[PDB]
């Protein structure tokens, strides 16, 4: 996918088009699972 | 006891308030939005048999104690209600103090400002949590979408809108509610049932008929070819166990019940269907858009979860929607947690806290703070 | 022996059945909807000691003989009974063959079909009627109001609905019943004279307490102060010959009978009093009916007949409508016979006959016919 | 009144409107006495 | 029974059809264009209940019977509805034949043409009127206007345009509308009293909130002092009694509702304010007309009898025109009539007969006549 790693390189908040570019409609969970790490 | 905090993702689902954290996965809290009245008061020794526990305990009291939404319409009548339903939250299952962790707010449109206006404060004061914030409830589960274009259908824990959006955009003018919950149909089910052989009226009373909906209560694609299915059909004609021990029997009423949301004759209600709000909400969306919908005609709302909910999305916007287009509408199982998720996103949304409803700020400018460039 | 034929204006009257004819000015027929057993059986020489012979005469035979309603809660659980009371009524107070005359059945809302189903074919088949027709013994009343806009109350023989009206226009959503019967009223009654002193329990002993209620039981308007009054006001303690021979003795029951329908806690019922369910059902009517139905607020139902019965109606409608709208409800003194009236009326509609049930259409499309685009 | 003759005149069924119009609650009534003659 | 005839001047006001004769002086023809549907059909008695006599009556019949336009957005959608409505105004309040009084025909541009070829033909036959004869309802009010240099803000029933004219010399180029009608305002009206704490969608609840509009809804010249003003000002904090009963209270809607014709943003419309769609029409207009535009800026269009509706005219004005110029615009009170009062003129203008829509001139070119050299 490279999603993992091209949105931790996306730029920070517009991991919302790379998530949602690459399918990602749970840039939510992206975040999430992120957050979880992040929270 | 630990680094700095969690906001607290509390959400009020139409029917059940519900919450977790910030990051969180589940939604810690689930429980029924009543309030329960016993009424004789047999001379009991001792006490603990308290007025008001409804909480999650209630249901257990359910008869002598009757049920008493505050948010009855999605509109707060009463709030001291509500005020103590949070506190049991807190306290009990959240058994937590407001005070040190933040929290977002759940909420739909619709809501004259006061509400949250005194909602906040209060929040503060008799929480001082280390700051609030409040967020749709509809634009909640939009995040909770990620599809940040296209309309989303929340008919939820007992709510209903269309929610145009477009990568966030969204379009309040084409923006609608329907008055419908599954109190709604259970409301009609009642009437069915009852007259057609039953005397159903009781509080908990709705709260089986409620139950039986949520767990056999579906919908058929079709209707009249399905009526005629339904004149003689055995297989739906299934007897289910009444909570009382009776075995409820059960026919055409188990998908007859919600299908009016597209028919509100069956509530009488002047509105029209799911459907064709969403239609004319898209026909109001620009002029293609509607493609984006067609692919993000994202449900959201659980007791929307029975069967074909989609089947019949998708069968009659084709039947008004130019085939030249391609329809896809949206809905996760997981619709109830959805706006719960999404809040959990946002408020854990590490890049937004600035967002978050200070306890100074408000101070300074009050509650009515609260209304411009912030909710 | 005479022209085309009569209807036959038959109205079981929830507490006893009565008829007469389209057309007719008095039901000819009134009498009470019990059925009656004796115990013991002396061996008694001959014969002529029927078992359920009930319709008028049994009471007569009270006490040996004991009770049975078939539509008990206006809910026909026996037929046959219910048949014989028919013939009874046909061949010795109708004294007449239903197979020549036509008639409109009285119904309730809140049945389910087979009830009516079976009804009807065996009144063809046992009856032959030229044919027959039923009628909501609510609508009955409906038309018997002829204020063809607003709700009536119809707390009558032992029924209780509200029946939102509007030029013949009801919202059947915002009608409701209310269980509460003059019977049920009978029930506390008991309750409370046998505590209070007494040991009346047996079948024509509610008997007499009926008949207590319906000539002497009352209400006053207000109660807490109406309650001071009670506190020592010696007119209402008055004493009434038990028809043993006795003087039942009377004081704060007379009204605190009744009342209650107000207030079901003294029925303990989760339900709400007469009025709110008047005012809610109103509040459910659309914005300007309102009025419609402050001129139009037609009670319905004899028992009711007790004082201040609108006194009350208007004084809490007023506690709740705005002074803004003046409200009227609307109660005749002949309010048993009123629904008698209407359906005599529309039965006698002659431009109506097409409506009646026909042997033939039912036996085309059997009962299930009945359903659907007629009743 | 006239209530008499305008039903008599009225348009056969609207008898409704005209005996409602003029109080007559009772077209019920007014039918009942007209059918007691043409019952 | 009298000499030649009388032209029909037949004005469907983009809400109400209206209309007098040529040479009238007031339209002896004023009501609803809606159509309207019972829901439940109580079984009622014999009949007199029209589904559709929408016409005057039917709003006696709001809520039950339902609403439609056929010209719903000065678009005939449905003309049978139409038709009958001219029939009702014929033979009920015109209650006279068309065959032998000729009319002129109201009608604003955008029209695609065979809305007016049908409905010519139609009036023809279904009315062999003398003969018709169709004129913009944007003309009509021009002539109304007498003033013929000079544009005209058409804001009227339900319509807007700008009508520069030139001594009757018009540039269509430089012409416009504004799809906005007092309906819309309406709209946001409902939005907003809705969600400020109301639940107000019903057909002839937008009866009432259009009511509100005509009767007390407003604009102040200014809003952002003007909001400020609205922040407290308690003068305007004025609740009106909702013809429920209820007094709806009211505050900055009476003014915010109308003065988004300046900014659709609050109807979210992409368009621009009346008054720069007169601006730049203006500047579309010849180097010098603009003074003539100044004192000829007639406004046309009741629904904006508000206040101030000038007031900013000018203002605005001003703001775009150069001092140089003096600016004034143009509004009667009676600007509802103004376009009948024209239409009459015209049509009552002898010396014009040759124009009337002649049976025969369509016969032999049937409706497509209608179209070149003649509307």
């Amino acid at each position: 996918e490279d999603v993992w790693e091209i949105l931790r390189q996306a730029p920070p908040s517009e991991y919302e088009r790379i998530a949602f570019q690459y399918g990602v409609t749970d840039l939510r969970g992206m975040l999430k699972r992120l957050k979880g790490m992040r929270r | 006891d630990d680094e700095e905090t969690t906001a607290l993702v509390c959400d009020n689902g139409s029917g059940l308030v519900k919450a977790g954290f910030a990051g969180d996965d589940a939604p810690r809290a689930v429980f029924p939005s009543i309030v329960g009245r016993p009424r004789h008061q047999g001379v009991m020794v001792g006490m603990g048999q308290k007025d008001s526990y409804v909480g999650d305990e209630a249901q257990s009291k359910r008869g002598i104690l009757t049920l008493k939404y505050p948010i009855e319409h999605g509109i707060i009548t009463n709030w001291d209600d509500m005020e103590k339903i949070w506190h049991h939250t807190f306290y009990n299952e959240l058994r937590v103090a407001p005070e040190e962790h933040p929290t977002l707010l759940t909420e739909a449109p619709l809501n004259p400002k006061a509400n949250r206006e005194k909602m906040t404060q209060i929040m503060f004061e008799t929480f001082n949590v280390p700051a609030m914030y409040v967020a749709i409830q509809a634009v909640l589960s939009l995040y909770a979408s990620g599809r940040t274009t296209g309309i989303v259908l929340d008919s939820g824990d007992g709510v209903t809108h269309n929610v145009p959006i477009y990568e966030g955009y969204a379009l309040p003018h084409a923006i609608m509610r329907l008055d419908l919950a599954g109190r709604d149909l259970t409301d009609y089910l009642m009437k069915i049932l009852t007259e057609r052989g039953y005397s159903f009226v009781t509080t908990a009373e709705r709260e089986i008929v409620r139950d039986i909906k949520e767990k056999l209560c579906y919908v058929a694609l079709d209707f009249e070819n399905e009526m005629a299915t339904a004149a003689s059909s055995s297989s739906l004609e299934k007897s289910y166990e009444l909570p009382d021990g009776q075995v409820i029997t059960i026919g055409n009423e188990r998908f007859r019940c919600p299908e009016t949301l597209f028919q509100p004759s069956f509530i009488g209600m002047e509105s029209a269907g799911i459907h064709e709000t969403t239609y004319n909400s898209i026909m109001k969306c620009d002029i293609d858009i509607r493609k984006d919908l067609y692919a993000n005609n994202v449900l959201s709302g659980g007791t929307t979860m029975y069967p074909g909910i989609a089947d019949r999305m998708q069968k009659e916007i084709t039947a008004l929607a130019p085939s030249t287009m391609k329809i896809k509408i949206i809905a996760p199982p997981e619709r109830k947690y959805s706006v719960w998720i999404g809040g959990s996103i946002l408020a854990s949304l590490s890049t937004f806290q600035q967002m978050w409803i200070s306890k100074q700020e408000y101070d300074e400018a009050g509650p009515s703070i609260v209304h411009r460039k912030c909710f």
